RNA sequence: GUACGUGAAAUUGCUGAAAGGGAAGCAUUGGAAAUCAG
RNA sequence: UUUCAAUGGCCCGUCUACACGGACCAAGGAGUCUAGCAUCUAUGCGAGUGUUUGGGUGAUGAAAACCCAUCCGCGAA
RNA sequence: CUGCCGAAGUUUCCCUCAGGAUAGCAGAAACUCAGAUCAGUUUUAUGAGUAUGUAAAAUGAGAGUUUCUAGUGGGCCAUUUUUGGUAAGCAGAACUGGCGAUGCGGGAUGAACCGAACGUGAGGUUAAGGUGCCGGAAUGUACGCUC
RNA sequence: GAAGCUCAGACGAGUAGGCAGGCGUGGAGGUUUGUGACGAAGCCUUGGGCGUGAGCCUGGGUCGAACAGCCUCUAGU
């Protein structure tokens, strides 16, 4: 707009995307989530990163103590522990 | 019928203590004025000199514009509140006082005042510092509001409080606005930017300042 | 400042309740939410479900039924699962956050929902989002 | 309030409302009489017709 | 929706019944009585209110109702007075003693200038 | 209240009487050397605020009326409740046949008209 | 009226009015003459 | 409105007293569009965000509107 | 078109260059304390040899900030110091104000002299300078000098 | 006409520059049952009125077909 303009005042005068675990438990279907989170059953749920185009998992966060198997490329050296005493696992993509 | 009728005598009884006090001070005035002139007389007398009274109290009045003056002394002007030609404001006559007015000796004058120009200058261009604006002394209740933590409840108080020197008399200055002054009646002298003494009109002149009020006022 | 640059209509009912609440009363809180109000959008960063949990069950927690108010937006963090009962008065909650806080947990206020219930604003923290961004 | 500033010094009515003292103030006193005591001390007399 | 946002569409800046002027603004709206826009007079952002206007010698009123608010056909309904000045005075106040008095001084004199129509026409 | 204009010669542009093409429009000098513009005695004067009237009275015509342009008879039928206040006035380019319906309306509402002469 | 719709200014002529002893133009205040207005 | 009297009034613009431009009038006539970047304000959404490269639909007006597809960009380290 | 706010000429250094800087000023947004929180100011005390500083009484004012961002970075005039100086001016620095952006009264007239810092008016009173006439205002009063 | 009403006080030069509110022009969307051959626009005018101003309304004359107010958009303003 040129009416507001200053000149018409002037008249005159002159590759690895990366996950941390605080997130994980965010990837899965909300129903996946509802029926797999902090109930005692014997399968534990599973998480592809790979799926949501992460590469590797990184370990920031707490965890909830739910068992969940985690499937990824690369992992940092702690992200695995943190997944042990959530009791669940992780075992390595090809 | 009630509550305006407690206020009312309430009101009514505030006005008698000002009356009281304000009979009292015309006592003081009086008797001040009276031992002065006995004191005069009896040392005359028996032959020993009596000798004047440091004063207090001075008035002063701004003399020059606001054009062509040293920095240091519109300063001065500034921290005196005289900020314009022909104002006028009170100061307690001190050595911190008395050795700052020599720095703007030709750009004021100043000298004592008796009762009767304190009392004219409040009543006619007496304007109040309320809630930093220039409100006019038209009523009691004007200084009440802003001088009863001092006990100052009517025009008469302010008058003692600031004609004898009172403790509070830098508890009234923010209360009192500058003196805005007319030009004299009559005029200054032919040549009104030399001293006093020297047939000027700037500076200390005492007891011929008092004329000057009347004119300026 | 004196008033609001934006032109919404909605905000422009908010200050003028809150003009009167703050003239017709002596609620620093009142004026507080009206400075607030009348700030530009980066100057009200956002604040989020987290946050305002950690801040209502901190130390010695104190917050019980004490309503939350922050003058903003009051966004989700997924990176928290389980929400606890709050009760939050914002100008705006985007819709993930306003689902996490009724499924599982209390309500959610406008303003103008809060002055009709603490007018004078008694027994609410007002919280503010990071000005860092 | 207040539309115009009225001087106590020449409305007599606005005295009455700022001094409830101008009632009585009765200005000038005898305070003198016939029985002036002239007195100026002879050597005060003697020092001012000196030199 | 509500009352106020209402007002902050139409009254401020655009209404058919509005006009404005070098720095005035009148509302020709058929429904308010003092003919000039605001708040406590606006026939479209408020509720109920009262107004009259001439017909061919005669004046008859406008008012509202809360409840067929949502109904434009009867939301106005229409009564109407062709007998006196002054019993239209009287039969006007009657009608809004029972209702809001902020509109009456102004209502009450509307009639009298367009009942000095009528006579200023018969003239 | 009587109406009070502070001015009433308009202010006429520097030198709009010896050129023809210099307009009698106010434009207000630039040149940093101009007498005018340093407002010199005895150089014509320069639209102030201070001129600015009444606000009482601003607007007003010399009977204390102000001017509504009226284009067809539905604008009068407006003024009906501000005959002591607005004088109706007859837009340039009303028929002859509108004139005389307006000015015959304005009357029975009895509204000023300012120029029920045409 | 084909030098063709409307026909501006610069510019020229006629009539009427007024002013003018080495300029004028402009501004403020009024008088006079003309002309309006409420 | 004209004119008279008294009083005052150096020709304007530009540069740095000048000087340089100006016979008069009319029309035209000079900070524009676009890309990048940055601040600020506003609007939408919000750990997301952006569908107009593309597909569907719109025939009664169709270069619009509306719907669908997130490969991808920026952000989340 | 009107209104409002409104500098700078020298700084802060930096530079190859013109410049920027950087301030300063003017601002624009956020946030402390109702304070000894300040000051182109004075005073008192205090050491050292009226001034000096520090600290504190007077005095006026609400006083701080961190952040980004326009324009300016000249010169002239006079005062005070001031070494080289000569028929005589002249040169050298440092400082101060005024001027640039400033109209008005006065000095016959004038870039700086004397007063005075400006919205539209009415009335009153003055500054500087004047009161024979031009010219508004005493061909005033008093005492002398001068042909 | 809360973007409103009301009371009080102080203040008013201004270059570069900073900010705010307005006047005017061509075209677009919306609205005013808007104006008009019983004379639109334009043009003239010792006619009148309004605004501090940019400018605006109107009387009379000439003229002969289109034009404007308001809220927004826009620019070869």
């Amino acid at each position: 707009p040129t009416h507001v303009s200053k000149t018409r005042k002037l008249r005159g005068h002159v590759w690895r995307p990366t996950v941390n675990l605080d997130r994980l438990w965010t990837l899965l279907p909300n129903e996946a989530r509802d029926k797999y989170l902090g109930k005692n059953t014997e399968v534990a749920p599973v998480i592809n990163v790979l799926q949501s185009g992460y590469g590797k998992v990184l370990g920031k966060g707490r965890l909830p103590e739910t068992p969940v198997i985690v499937q990824t490329r690369y992992v940092s050296r702690r992200a695995e522990e943190k997944i042990k005493q959530a009791g669940g696992v992780v075992e390595l993509i090809a | 019928v009630a509550a305006a009728a407690e206020k009312k005598s309430a009101r009514q009884k505030k006005r008698e203590l000002i009356a009281k006090r304000a009979e009292a001070y015309e006592a003081e005035y009086r008797a001040a004025e009276r031992e002065q002139i006995e004191l005069a007389r009896k040392a005359r007398a028996e032959g020993n000199y009596f000798v004047p009274h440091e004063p207090k109290l001075i008035f002063v009045v701004r003399i020059r514009g606001i054009n062509n003056i040293p920095p240091k002394a519109r300063k001065i002007m500034q921290l005196l509140r005289l900020l314009q030609i022909n104002n006028g404001i009170f100061v307690k006559f001190n050595k911190a006082i008395k050795e700052m007015l020599q720095v703007v000796e030709p750009y004021v004058t100043y000298g004592i005042p008796n009762h009767k120009t304190v009392r004219e200058l409040i009543y006619k261009r007496g304007f109040g510092k309320v809630n930093k604006q220039r409100i006019p002394l038209s009523d009691n209740a004007i200084i009440e509001a802003a001088l009863g933590k001092y006990s100052i409840l009517s025009v008469e108080d302010l008058i003692h409080e600031i004609y004898t020197v009172g403790p509070n008399f830098k508890q009234a200055a923010n209360f009192l606005w500058p003196f805005k002054l007319s030009s004299p009646l009559g005029g200054w002298r032919e040549r009104k930017f030399k001293h006093f003494i020297e047939g000027g009109d700037a500076g200390k002149r005492d007891e011929h300042i008092n004329g000057l009020v009347q004119k300026m006022l | 400042r004196s008033k609001p640059a934006s032109e919404n209509v909605y905000l422009k009912l908010l200050v003028k309740l809150y003009r009167f609440l703050a003239r017709r009363t002596d609620s620093r809180f009142n004026k507080a939410i009206l400075k607030r109000l009348f700030q530009s959008k980066t100057n009200r960063p956002p604040i989020s479900i987290s946050k305002i949990a950690a801040l209502t069950s901190r130390k010695s927690a104190s917050s019980q039924n004490k309503t939350t108010v922050v003058v903003g937006t009051v966004t989700d963090d997924e990176r928290m699962l389980t929400v606890p009962k709050l009760s939050i008065a914002a100008l705006r909650f985007t819709k993930s956050a306003r689902a996490r806080i009724l499924k599982a947990g209390g309500e959610v206020l406008t303003l103008d929902q809060l002055a009709l219930r603490a007018p004078t604003g008694s027994n609410t923290v007002l919280v503010r989002g990071k000005k860092h961004a | 309030a207040h539309v115009q500033k009225k001087n106590p010094l020449k409305n007599k009515a606005v005295l009455s409302r700022l001094n409830p003292y101008a009632k009585a103030y009765k200005a000038n006193v005898k305070i003198n009489s016939e029985k002036t005591p002239k007195a100026a001390g002879e050597k005060f007399l003697s020092v001012l017709h000196e030199n | 929706q509500q009352d106020e946002v209402i007002w902050q569409v139409v009254g401020h800046e655009f209404c058919s019944y509005r006009i404005k002027g070098e720095a005035q603004n009148f509302c020709r709206n058929e429904y308010n009585v003092t003919g000039l826009c605001n708040r406590q007079s606006c026939p479209l952002a408020n509720s109920r209110y009262a107004t009259v206007r001439e017909d061919n010698g005669k004046l008859y009123l406008y008012m509202k109702t809360i409840e067929r608010a949502h109904f434009p056909s009867k939301l106005w309904q229409r009564i109407k007075l062709s007998k006196n000045y002054a019993k239209a005075l009287e039969q006007i106040d009657q009608q809004l003693l029972y209702w809001p008095g902020r509109q009456i001084h102004r209502c009450k004199q509307r009639l009298t200038r367009l009942t000095q129509y009528l006579l200023k026409a018969r003239r | 209240v009587n109406i009070i204009k502070k001015r009433t010669k308009p202010f006429k542009r520097h030198q709009s009487d010896r050129f023809k093409r210099v307009g009698e429009s106010w434009r207000k000098p630039r040149g940093i050397d101009s007498c005018v513009r340093r407002r010199f005695r005895g150089t014509i004067s320069m639209p102030k605020i201070g001129y600015g009237n009444n606000k009482k009275t601003r607007y007003c015509m010399p009977n204390g009326l102000k001017a509504f342009l009226v284009r067809n008879v539905s604008d009068v039928e407006l003024l009906l409740m501000h005959n002591k206040t607005y004088a109706a006035e007859i837009a340039g380019n009303v028929s002859a046949r509108k004139r005389v319906e307006i000015v015959e309306k304005a009357r029975a509402l009895g509204v000023k008209v300012t120029n029920a002469g045409a």
